[PDB]
């Protein structure tokens, strides 16, 4: 029953959305969580994919999206909540 | 030992998939494991085949082995992975984690 | 309405060896039968088992060891805890 | 050696339950055996789950063990037995002989 | 898509038909047979189950219901067509 | 319309391992891809296998050995009896 900012840059490749609000659907007994995955190059932040995902055990209880990789090719976070995917911060 | 649904947590990190999977860095996959034996109870989640099996096999324990525990609910998991253009691509994997585990 | 293969879990039996992760106080919540059996392994020591059945298949493992290596006696009662004051001995 | 479904007929009659069976007097239920290994072909049905944990004991032999060959379909079977007051009774066995077979 | 003569002598019991047309319903790519059950004693006929039956070895591509078996407590003969449960015999 | 892990099945591989017991001349008709294995078990002869896969879970089975104790080289090509004229070698 969680949703999502739902955020695509290749909308034009699989004829797809490039944002919106996206309502979460998974197996029931489950919990659903947001994810924000973006590209940062010296200073320079360029989202790919905002939008749901499953049962994760990375973001039990997480409301906020904080990236705790140090310094990935793509930085992602996972957070569990209700519109979480608004915001993000590489804090590792 | 019993038929039960054991742990097991598997990293990409030393499956060499390291370079092209964003998230997650290692889910857990868990393992089915034991031994499946007359009777087969209720937790001991069996068929009527296993069952004419593992009766067949008391018999005959050389000619039919014994059923297999082996898992009986399975579920998605959502990997970010690259491409082989470098593109960022989801997908929901389904059949990857053990939920349930019985006698087959 | 419902098929008594898949019948809802009523019946209550009890619990010695086969014994659930969450069997209460020794008690499992089953919906075939109950059952006892008495099966000595091969070496003199003799053992002894009491615990819940899931009704599929019931009808083959609950009539008397047909021709088996060893022997065994299985007493397939549908009273809540008739296992509990049941102590079977194999016959000749 | 291979995932495969291989061939058995089991007779009531030396089952014991020759008493209480009145047809058939034995039918066909196919048991299922082989290996998996590392690849999982197209015949060899398999899971995604079952390719990890194949993967997973590709590093760690002694760990994780391999998948098992174990049914994927089965089919239900008539048998007019009797009661415990001698009354002939109808009823499809539900899951009884092996269709196919693949690495669970 | 076989059709069977249905008949049944506990149809009190279960609260059922004592006797009808039964269209047979059966799993995709499997045969589907008609049986025939009935009480024998000292030249007189009982009949006791007449129905549908799933793929069996015993009945393949016979046209009549010919019981082989040499003096059971409860005859019984497998045959595959349509409306096969007519006529019976004890042919072994 | 219909998922890509359930997608029927078109492409032909070629058999001379792993070898089906309905491929004709050694041809497996397959949805996934076509693949040939050149593992050499420990006994220094060497063994050679191409056959067809199903798809699910390819993605895992078609990288490089990751880190295996034998040596073990797998092409994943979608090209009609691509596995015919293919012969790997094990990089030291
Ligand atoms: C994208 O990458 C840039 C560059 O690495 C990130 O800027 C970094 O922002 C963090 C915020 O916590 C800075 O850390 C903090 O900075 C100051 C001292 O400079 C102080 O508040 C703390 O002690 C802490 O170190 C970090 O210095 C800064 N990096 C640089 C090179 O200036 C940015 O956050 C990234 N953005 C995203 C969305 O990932
Ligand atoms: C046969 O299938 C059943 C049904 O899927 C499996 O039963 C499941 O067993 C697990 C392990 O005990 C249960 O999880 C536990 O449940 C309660 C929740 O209050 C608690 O004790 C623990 O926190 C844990 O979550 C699970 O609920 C239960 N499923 C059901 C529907 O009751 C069984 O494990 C399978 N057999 C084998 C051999 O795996
Ligand atoms: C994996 O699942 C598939 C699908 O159920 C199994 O394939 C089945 O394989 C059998 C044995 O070869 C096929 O039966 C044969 O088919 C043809 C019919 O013209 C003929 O060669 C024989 O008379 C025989 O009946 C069966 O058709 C085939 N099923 C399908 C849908 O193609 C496969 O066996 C399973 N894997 C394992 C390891 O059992
Ligand atoms: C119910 O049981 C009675 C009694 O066993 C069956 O009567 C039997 O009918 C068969 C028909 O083939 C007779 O066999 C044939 O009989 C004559 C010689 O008597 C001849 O045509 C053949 O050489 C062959 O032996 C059999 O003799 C007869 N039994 C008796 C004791 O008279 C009857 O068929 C059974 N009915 C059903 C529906 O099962
Ligand atoms: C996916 O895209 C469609 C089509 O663009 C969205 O529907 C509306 O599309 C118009 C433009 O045609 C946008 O201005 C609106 O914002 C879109 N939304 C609404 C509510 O009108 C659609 O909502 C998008 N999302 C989904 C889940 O289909
Ligand atoms: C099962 O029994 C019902 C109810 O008896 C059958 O329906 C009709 O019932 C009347 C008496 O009420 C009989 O005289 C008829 O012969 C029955 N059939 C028809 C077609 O009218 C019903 O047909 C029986 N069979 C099934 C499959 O339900
Ligand atoms: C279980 O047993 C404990 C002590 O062993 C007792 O206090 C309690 O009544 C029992 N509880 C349940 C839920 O059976
Ligand atoms: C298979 O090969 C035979 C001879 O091996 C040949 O005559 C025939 O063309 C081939 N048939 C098919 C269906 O591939």
């Amino acid at each position: 029953t969680r949703e999502c900012i739902y955020y695509n840059a290749n909308w034009e490749l699989e004829r797809t959305n490039q944002s919106g609000l996206e309502r979460c659907e998974g197996e029931q007994d489950k919990r659903l969580h947001c994810y924000a995955s973006w590209r940062n190059s010296s200073g320079t932040i360029e989202l790919v994919k905002k939008g749901c995902w499953l049962d994760d055990f990375n973001c039990y209880d997480r409301q906020e999206c904080v990236a705790t990789e140090e310094n990935p090719q793509v930085y992602f976070c996972c957070c569990e909540g209700n519109f979480c995917n608004e915001r993000f911060t590489h804090l590792p | 030992t019993a038929c039960r649904k054991h742990e097991l947590y598997v990293s990409f990190q030393d499956l060499g998939w390291q370079d092209w999977i964003i998230a997650p860095k290692g889910y857990a996959a868990n393992y089915c494991d034991g031994e499946c034996s007359f009777p087969l109870n209720a937790h001991m989640n069996a068929t009527n085949h296993a069952i004419v099996q593992t009766l067949v096999h008391l018999m005959n324990p050389e000619y039919v082995p014994k059923p297999c525990c082996a898992p009986t609910k399975l579920n998605a998991i959502s990997v970010l992975y690259f491409d082989d253009n470098s593109n960022v691509i989801l997908k929901k994997y389904r059949n990857m984690v053990v939920r349930a585990c019985g006698c087959h | 309405t419902l098929a008594p293969e898949d019948t809802l879990p009523f019946l209550k039996c009890y619990c010695s060896g086969h014994c659930p992760d969450d069997a209460i106080n020794n008690t499992c919540i089953t919906n075939g039968h109950c059952f006892a059996i008495i099966e000595e392994d091969d070496q003199g020591e003799t053992t002894l088992a009491s615990g819940c059945m899931k009704y599929e298949g019931s009808d083959f493992q609950c009539k008397d060891s047909p021709k088996a290596q060893l022997r065994r006696t299985i007493e397939c009662c549908r009273t809540n805890l008739c296992n509990q004051y049941l102590q079977p001995t194999l016959p000749p």
